[PDB]
């Protein structure tokens, strides 16, 4: 069966799925965890850092795509790298052109046209990245889910990689409580790392283990590291 | 400024009683110096032979190129070509190139081996084929060689004839202009026989 | 050449010189500068005549092939079509182009087309070296909705009058008229409207 | 979108053979017969017009056509491909040969170019070969007469006559029987229409044949006058009358 | 260059001069400016020579090549579709003024396109440097109906007027007849009105007049 | 022989083209929409399953608009689905450019046609795993239409695809047969979200959200628009009352 | 996409060796014999016609002895179609030589570019090699009488005496048993035949079945001549020989 | 080497079985049509069915208008049908411009014909499943059906039918003209040939047909058009009050 209908993505199975998509969905859940959650002022990002040995160092999650938009990622780090840079341009063709700053929904509509690209022409492959993409536009704050098989969706909060499902339930249930986190980063970062530790086993959250990424009203999307996430660990 | 007019020269060709005659100036020089007295500008493939009188360079290429083309045509015709084809290969040769030309006037003469009917053609630039029964005249003094055809020539004369007449054509052409001249070659053909004979003429 | 188009009551009517000069040398006496585009929808050509030509044949060859696929097109998109084509090749084209066309839902409609390539809607429009000769005339005899008669006399005299200043035109008046009724052509010899 | 399909779909097998060639060849051999042959005036080519339909007018369509006034061509195989070989041919004719000397090809060239088009059917990517033969007459002033051969693969030989298609075969050997070096063009169009008669199961008549000779110049058929050296296409179709009163004397 | 075009009852003709030049010099005495597209659609060519020549053998060609397709007579409008689309591709640089016609299918026709691309229909014209001279024939002559003797006289005076008058044109008179149900027939050198008078002297010159230095056969056998 | 499935352009010995089928399947799959095609212009509706309370409400839009009077809705893989509208997009820009009148529904109809019928051609490209309904109101009326991923489409009164396309079918037909005369924009709006209601039923596993755009003549000056607000609120109540 | 019907014609079995070039000379093995014996004074080439029949036209026929230029000639083994393919831009690029240097092209020059190319589909391109070898029979003031042999590898060398196409294993035996330096063109030209006539597959050696050439300085000249032998040609010499 | 079944290349016997399962899907609409020849028109009958009730019967069909002369009737699934009827008014159209006369209904269908052909040699290119049968009053010809194949094969006709019961109606037709030994139908009005076309074809498939289960279409000189319900409703009747 799935054998002879996973040797590429311009394949159907008889059951009208693409594997080879699908294939591209796991290297997400083989992923750290990482998860995002927003309320009307704010939208944050926690990421779980994993690393190699102990002589090595903790893989960056987390990438600022402009002044007002930023993404965290689980997965091929070489292709969230590829697709960030791809949004940072985009970001920056609305400004030149227009003097505009892109629209949260709109990135979330360009990444999703160009994950699909690769999804129909032969000799191309799925993107093995999932991305949790939070940005404060016109319209408020924003949080985004993108999968490699290019759905994007908007969400209060969510949660990508392996034991996600941890953190996911404890959003679902939190929901009403942070949602309403206006005015004040520091609750709703804590909401953050309470969610995603949630989903810990191995270990629990170090400084240098744990990053988190903060945009809002008057906050520019900034990223915090090692000491400087000392204050929620 | 004028390319025609560099190098200098002349050729003309006249058809007698059963041949054709082909002559040309041994000039080739740079404006008024004069550089070689050995520019010869008649070639031939098989029995058909070629006159070409222009910028230099543009006669030398010429003639590499229907060599070439006339060798590959012997070799998959298996036989050699004919003055009527060998003119129609010219002139499109040269219109290939229409928006940018070889600045030459090349003079097709020879006798048809199947039929043993004489032949002579003459081009402009471009390919415009002039098939006359007479004299096709080429070069910087093509004025006089007209003047000199036009009045010295006539019908059917024999190849001792023919030279005479081709040869004072050309002669008294030449000496009326001053970038053609410095000695001459005429070829009379047969259908068995080609006689290639040097003139002796002023050098100044 | 002096060309002209005027809607009227029952659609609209089309007229020119058949003149064609190169120089002073008038080239072609009997030329016709009223070209066919679809069924009811025709063009006035002034300009080069390999420009003007050519640009037909081309909206000609897209009009068929817009009816093909999407059926009967409108006036104002065969106007459409002619502008794009002398807009996008503006510097290479000497053409000024008037497109009128009858339509049942619309009656007469007239488009023109300038040498810059932009276009332009209205009542009746003339055009051709003939044509600045007549503004005063044609601007002080023109009325909206006038007969099939009232509306052949004003291009008749119009025309008559610019033929008789400008030595750029000149030969017989063509006329084409475009109704619900169908296409009707119309010519007139220099030995009527010389003398009106 | 874009062929994908730039390898060779022709390629070779461990015993030395081409496949598709080789099928090719097989499609030619199914293929309703066709014949030619060469008199000491004239060629005369032939094949049966097998009408797919009693409904079907076989006169809009030819299985004999003109190359240049002086080559005409007839197959066996797969019409289709036969179909667009002849346009390729004409066309190849004027752009490699009349567009530069200013005359028609001599039949082994114009046959030749038609062998390079089958070759490279052979070997460039993405495509199968050519599921015909073709037997190419013709007559030029420095070669005379001629009748050549082409098969799929690419290859091509003169015959003094031959036969391809269905019972080629049966059709050889008789025809290796009756031809002599001095045969008289309406010698051979007799030979031609015996020959045929057997490879044809129902109807026989100038309805059901098609047959062609490159015989003299028919001025008649130039079209216009006043150009002396211009003597009249030599390629000549015959017509359904003219063959049955030929099937009388049979 | 003087090529006229007229349409009489029951077909067309047209005709030309046959002289060529290059500045004052007559290049050729009787050249050929009647082209034959396909047996029955003729052109006649003005302008630059081997440009009308060349365009003349292009679109012949490919309406062989496009009648053997179709197997279709060729049609006069095909001829005059494929010229002026190649000649307005050249924005003018091919210097090819044609009058081309012929009968077909369709009935008897005769146009005329200019080097730029225009073309034009009409009962007669007139092309080259002649033009002029062989127009004013023509405006003083052509009436409807005409028969095939009374076109061919018309178009071979017509042509005479560019001959005489004109300094470009000279030589001989060249006719081609188109008729409806006929084949097309090609009058070469239809009018010979220069045959040059006898001249006075023979200037055969005696042999060993010409001075020799050296002498040789050639080889041509391979 | 068989794996007459595993190619893109095969056609298998009866004659079909096994990757578009499966490609159906994927439609089958996905979520019920429908149009219906009322007197002056045409209603579209979809579901929108709640696959949690962490999706935005109101938020994740699935209807689309070509142009200014085009809409358009899908079933099955959403990204095929917008890469469809890029491309019927841009057919109807370059239309509208060229002659200027915005494109006839019926045009832009085989525009799409014949882009889909394209990927079916080669074994290089994926059929379109998406049915779309799509429509507006042009020189002469109202349209509605439906691309299958094979390219085939046809004129509707009503149309539905999806997990509910057969509640939908039966009710849609329903209305045919008890409207001979005709609907209003007003009433297919209406209409339009009980059939939706009604078609969740196959999927009444999980929550959903509705969504109805509309083009009417008369509602919406031929210009596509969102159901929103109170209109929108009242066609929901409709529905909840007849779907008990 | 395509991957699946691709042949990979270039790329290297386990054991190093090229498939298609080992499949091709396979194929070349089944093709008429061609022998090349060059003498002091001269150069041989000698063929089989494969496949003949009474209708056969001979005089006009040419299966295997081209020539490519004046000073040098073919003879092929192997598929004629592609032969033809490759002795055509042999043909041409002597040309480009002559017309760039005003020399005759070197023999070896020429065989070096036309292995050059077979070579290429050898390493590149997805397409089948050539169905040929070639036995090169020239003369040129650099070297004098050369004979070479090129096959679809893409490889060639020089020989005194060499055959290729069938039987070749028993006529390089019966060649090396025979064959003398000190040779002269004639007995080149008897050895040719005879090697032939034992290992051909047919009855007997006929005129009709052969062909002969011959490059030779004819010494009442001082220019060395091609001369390909027409049927009545073959047909004396094969009486001469004793094989009548 | 059983890929010689996926592709457009040679099976051992010389067949190309991807024309041949392209035929097989022609026959997938279940439709049949007829061509007949009048004395100076030609007239197209193919059936119609709409089954679905949420259809718009005015939008399905496989008869086709290329050009102002030129109809053609699709045998075969529809976006075959509108691909190749799309390509053969492309085709209409620039002939139209760069010869400056209508291309001729046999032109057009070689033309056709010939790019089927491609597909047949080309292996990217898929065949399309659909029968191509075009007709016209050729300003030279007269009357003309030609159709056209997978195969890349075609042909002109003294009438032709197309469909899953083709050889009913096939040879339905063969005896008529057996019958009356000529080649058309000898009949000057085209409503009288519609009613012929329309009548044989309910005696060789045995069946009645309504005003909605037929689609014709009519080719005069210098037009061709299709019939509406009614313009058939009517033709219907005509024939009904002769039975
Ligand atoms: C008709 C005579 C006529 O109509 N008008 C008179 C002038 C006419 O042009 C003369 C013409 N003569 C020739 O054609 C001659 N050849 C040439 O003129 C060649 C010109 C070449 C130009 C090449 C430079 C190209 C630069 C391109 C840059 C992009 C003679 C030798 O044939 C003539 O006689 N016309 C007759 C038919």
């Amino acid at each position: 069966f799935r054998n002879n209908y996973d040797g590429d993505t311009v394949t159907f199975s008889p059951t009208g799925r693409l594997f080879q998509v699908e294939y591209a969905l796991e290297a997400i859940k083989q992923g750290s965890v990482t998860v995002g959650l927003r309320s009307n002022t704010h939208a944050v990002l926690v990421a779980l850092k994993r690393n190699a040995d102990e002589l090595s160092s903790y893989q960056k999650k987390i990438i600022k795509c402009d002044e007002h938009m930023g993404l965290s990622l689980a997965g091929l780090a070489p292709d969230a790298r590829v697709l960030s840079n791809y949004l940072r341009q985009q970001c920056n063709y609305s400004s030149l052109v227009f003097n505009r700053k892109l629209a949260v929904e709109r990135a979330g509509h360009l990444l999703c046209d160009k994950a699909q690209k690769n999804t129909q022409s032969y000799g191309g492959r799925p993107y093995g990245v999932g991305l949790l993409i939070i940005g404060y536009d016109k319209s408020g704050a924003h949080l985004l889910e993108f999968q490699p098989s290019g759905n994007v969706t908007e969400l209060y909060g969510t949660a990508i990689g392996a034991r996600s499902q941890g953190a996911k339930t404890y959003l679902e249930r939190t929901l009403d409580t942070f949602i309403k986190i206006d005015g004040n980063p520091d609750e709703l970062i804590k909401a953050g790392v309470e969610a995603i530790s949630q989903s810990l086993r191995d270990e629990s959250l170090t400084v240098d283990n744990l990053s988190i990424a903060i945009v809002g009203k008057d906050t520019p999307f900034t990223i915090y590291d090692g000491e400087a996430v000392a204050k929620y660990i | 400024s004028d390319p025609s007019s560099i190098n200098g020269g002349i050729v003309v060709a006249m058809t007698g009683k059963d041949c054709v005659a082909i002559a040309c100036d041994l000039r080739l020089g740079s404006q008024s110096l004069g550089v070689s007295n050995k520019f010869e500008k008649i070639f031939h493939y098989g029995h058909v032979f070629l006159g070409i009188t222009g910028l230099a360079t543009d006669v030398t290429t010429l003639n590499e190129m229907f060599r070439y083309k006339t060798n590959l045509y012997k070799l998959k015709e298996e036989r050699a070509i004919e003055p009527e084809t060998f003119t129609q290969l010219v002139s499109s040769s040269l219109y290939e190139r229409r928006f940018g030309p070889y600045f030459v006037g090349p003079v097709v003469a020879g006798i048809n081996s199947k039929s043993g009917k004489p032949f002579i053609a003459g081009f402009d630039l471009i390919g415009c084929i002039d098939e006359a029964k007479d004299f096709i005249v080429s070069g910087t003094a093509s004025d006089q060689l007209f003047g000199m055809c036009e009045s010295l020539y006539e019908p059917n004369l024999e190849p001792e004839d023919l030279f005479e007449t081709i040869s004072q054509a050309l002669l008294n052409a030449a000496d009326r202009d001053a970038l053609s001249g410095w000695g001459a070659v005429v070829y009379i053909i047969k259908k068995d026989e080609v006689v290639k004979r040097y003139l002796k003429m002023r050098q100044d | 050449t002096s060309i002209m188009a005027v809607t009227f009551k029952d659609g609209v009517i089309l007229g020119a010189d058949s003149r064609t000069t190169t120089g002073a040398y008038i080239a072609n006496r009997v030329t016709d500068k009223l070209t066919r585009v679809h069924d009811k929808i025709w063009c006035c050509r002034s300009g080069s005549a390999a420009d003007t030509q050519a640009i037909a044949d081309i909206v000609q060859y897209h009009l068929e092939l817009y009816t093909s696929q999407y059926g009967t097109p409108s006036t104002e998109t065969a106007a459409s079509v002619f502008k794009e084509l002398c807009y996008e090749n503006k510097d290479n084209l000497t053409a000024g182009i008037i497109v009128a066309g009858y339509d049942d839902k619309n009656k007469g409609e007239v488009y023109t087309i300038p040498l810059g390539g932009s276009v332009h809607k209205l009542p009746y429009a003339i055009a051709g070296s003939g044509s600045t000769f007549i503004y005063g005339y044609c601007d002080k005899n023109f009325r909206e909705n006038m007969s099939k008669e009232e509306t052949v006399d004003f291009i008749k005299h119009s025309l008559s009058q610019a033929i008789k200043w400008d030595g750029s035109s000149g030969g017989v008046i063509r006329m084409v008229v475009l109704t619900a009724a169908g296409v009707e052509r119309l010519i007139f010899y220099p030995d009527e409207y010389e003398q009106l | 979108m874009t062929d994908r399909y730039s390898f060779s779909l022709t390629t070779f097998s461990p015993s030395g053979k081409l496949g598709q060639i080789d099928y090719a060849l097989t499609a030619v051999k199914q293929g309703v017969t066709s014949l030619g042959i060469k008199a000491t005036n004239g060629v005369v080519i032939a094949t049966e017009k097998k009408s797919s339909s009693p409904l079907a007018m076989s006169e809009t369509l030819s299985k004999v056509s003109l190359l240049t006034p002086d080559i005409g061509a007839v197959y066996s195989g797969m019409g289709p491909d036969y179909r667009v070989l002849v346009d390729k041919s004409r066309k190849v004719a004027h752009t490699s040969y009349k567009r530069i000397y200013g005359e028609y090809p001599p039949t082994k060239l114009l046959v030749s170019e038609v062998a390079k088009i089958m070759q490279e059917a052979t070997q460039s990517g993405g495509v199968r070969p050519f599921g015909v033969s073709l037997l190419i007459a013709g007559h030029d002033e420095f070669n005379g007469f001629s009748l050549y051969q082409v098969d799929p693969s690419g290859s091509y030989f003169p015959w003094k006559a031959t036969a391809i298609g269905k019972g080629s075969v049966a059709a050889k050997t008789f025809l290796e029987k009756r031809w002599n070096d001095e045969l008289e063009l309406e010698d051979a169009i007799h030979i031609a229409l015996l020959t045929l008669k057997e490879s044809v199961e129902g109807e026989f008549n100038g309805d059901t044949i098609e047959l062609a000779i490159i015989g003299d110049e028919n001025p008649d058929l130039l079209g216009y006058t006043g150009i002396p050296t211009d003597k009249g296409p030599r390629f000549r179709k015959l017509t359904s009358q003219e063959i049955n009163d030929r099937l009388e004397a049979l | 260059t003087t090529i006229v075009g007229v349409k009489f009852n029951n077909g067309v003709v047209i005709a030309a001069d046959t002289r060529s030049t290059q500045g004052p010099i007559v290049a050729d005495k009787n050249c050929a400016k009647l082209h034959r597209i396909s047996p029955k659609i003729w052109c006649a060519g003005a302008g630059t020579a081997a440009d009308t020549e060349a365009v003349t053998q292009l679109i012949g060609s490919n309406i062989e090549l496009h009648s053997l397709y179709t197997s279709r007579e060729p049609r006069v409008v095909s001829a005059l579709q494929m010229l002026k689309q190649h000649l307005f591709k050249y924005q003018g640089h091919i210097g090819a003024y044609l009058i081309v016609a012929g009968v077909d299918p369709t009935g008897s026709h005769l146009f005329s396109i200019h080097a730029h691309g225009s073309t034009d229909v009409g009962y007669y014209l007139s092309l080259g440097s002649g033009s002029l001279a062989a127009m004013a024939v023509l405006e003083s002559h052509w009436k409807q109906d005409l028969t095939k003797e009374e076109a061919i006289k018309l178009a071979s005076d017509a042509i005479q007027a560019g001959i005489w008058n004109d300094l470009g044109s000279g030589s001989n008179v060249d006719v081609c007849v188109m008729e409806i149900g006929k084949d097309a027939e090609y009058l070469r050198n239809y009018l010979t009105p220069n045959v040059r008078e006898e001249k006075q002297k023979s200037y055969k010159f005696p042999r060993g007049t010409t001075a020799v230095l050296k002498e040789s056969i050639v080889n041509i056998c391979d | 022989g068989t794996g007459y499935d595993l190619s893109n352009s095969v056609f298998s010995p009866d004659g079909r083209n096994f990757q578009v089928e499966y490609a159906v399947k994927a439609v089958e799959n996905g979520t019920t929409s429908i149009g219906i095609k009322c007197n002056d212009g045409v209603v579209f509706a979809v579901e929108k399953l709640i696959t949690s309370k962490l999706l935005v409400p109101q938020k994740n839009v699935k209807i689309q608009v070509v142009d200014r009077h085009i809409g358009c809705v899908y079933s099955g893989l959403i990204p095929d689905g917008r890469h469809l509208v890029n491309r019927g997009r841009e057919e109807a820009a370059s239309f509208k450019k060229l002659y200027k009148t915005p494109i006839p529904i019926p045009a832009f109809a085989d525009r799409l046609g014949q882009y889909v019928q394209a990927h079916t051609l080669y074994n290089s490209v994926r059929p379109f795993g998406v049915s779309t309904i799509f429509g507006g109101v042009d020189k002469n009326g109202a349209h509605l239409y439906m691309l299958e991923p094979s390219g085939s489409y046809w004129g509707y009164k009503g149309a539905a695809t999806g997990k509910g396309r057969q509640s939908a079918k039966a009710e849609l037909e329903k209305l045919v047969d008890h409207h001979p005369e005709g609907l209003s924009a007003r009433e297919a709006v209406k209409q339009a979200a009980k059939i939706i209601y009604l078609a969740h039923e196959d999927n009444k596993e999980k929550d959903f959200e509705l969504e109805i755009s509309w083009c009417s003549l008369s509602e919406t000056n031929g210009l596509h628009k969102f159901v929103k607000g109170d209109l929108l609120q009242e066609a929901i109540d409709f529905a909840q009352k007849e779907i008990n | 996409g395509s991957r699946r019907y691709d042949s990979r014609t270039t790329i290297f079995s386990p054991e190093g060796r090229l498939y298609q070039v080992e499949y091709a000379l396979e194929s070349i093995s089944h093709a008429g014999t061609a022998i090349g014996i060059m003498a002091s004074d001269g150069i041989v080439l000698a063929a089989e016609r494969k496949v003949t029949s009474t209708l056969l036209e001979q005089d006009t026929s040419t299966e295997k002895l081209y020539k490519l230029n004046d000073k040098i000639a073919v003879a092929v083994a192997g598929l004629t179609a592609d032969a033809e393919i490759l002795i055509n831009t042999a043909r041409i690029h002597a040309q480009n030589y002559l017309k760039t240097y005003n020399e005759d092209i070197p023999v070896e020059i020429l065989v070096r570019r036309l292995s050059d190319i077979k070579q290429g589909y050898t390493q590149h391109g997805g397409l089948r090699p050539f169905g040929v070898s070639f036995i090169y029979a020239g003369y040129d003031d650099r070297y004098g009488y050369q004979l070479y042999t090129s096959n679809p590898s893409g490889n060639y060398t020089g020989w005194k005496a060499i055959s290729v196409g069938a039987n070749t294993s028993a006529a390089q035996t019966l060649l090396q048993m025979d064959y003398k330096d000190d040779m002269k063109v004639d007995d080149a030209i008897e050895l040719a035949l005879k090697t032939l006539s034992k290992t051909t597959d047919s009855s007997a050696l006929t005129y009709d079945r052969l062909e002969f050439a011959t490059i030779r300085k004819g010494a009442n000249d001082g220019e060395v001549y091609q001369k390909i032998f027409k049927p009545q040609e073959i047909k004396d010499i094969l009486v001469k020989t004793g094989i009548t | 080497a059983g890929y010689d079944r996926h592709i457009t290349i040679f099976s051992p016997e010389g067949r190309l079985y991807q024309v041949e399962y392209a035929f097989k899907a022609t026959n997938q609409t279940n439709i049949n049509s007829l061509a007949v020849r009048g004395k100076d028109c030609t007239v197209v009958i193919s059936q119609k069915k709409v089954p679905d009730k949420l259809l718009d019967p005015t939008t399905v069909s496989y008869i086709f208008c290329i050009s102002r002369t030129i109809g053609m009737v699709v045998n075969g699934p529809i976006p075959d049908a509108r691909n190749a009827a799309l390509r053969a008014k492309a085709e209409a159209a620039e002939f139209r411009y760069k010869y400056g006369y209508d291309m001729p209904c046999d032109v057009l269908a070689k033309r056709m014909a010939n790019l089927s052909q491609i597909y047949t040699q080309r292996a990217y290119m898929r065949p399309l499943g659909v029968i191509l049968t075009f007709v016209s009053v050729d300003e030279e010809l007269g009357p003309s059906i030609y159709k056209t194949d997978p195969a890349g094969y075609y042909v002109g006709y003294k009438a032709t039918a197309t469909g899953p019961k083709q050889q009913e109606i096939t040879t339905n037709l063969e005896n008529h003209f057996k019958k009356s030994k000529i080649d058309h139908i000898n009949e000057e009005s085209w409503e009288k040939v519609v009613e012929f076309a329309i009548t044989h074809m309910i005696d060789a498939l045995g069946t009645e047909f309504s005003k909605n289960d037929l689609e014709v279409g009519v080719a005069t000189k210098d037009k061709f058009f299709t019939l509406s319900a009614e313009n058939i409703e009517e033709r219907l009747v005509a024939i009904a009050e002769q039975d």
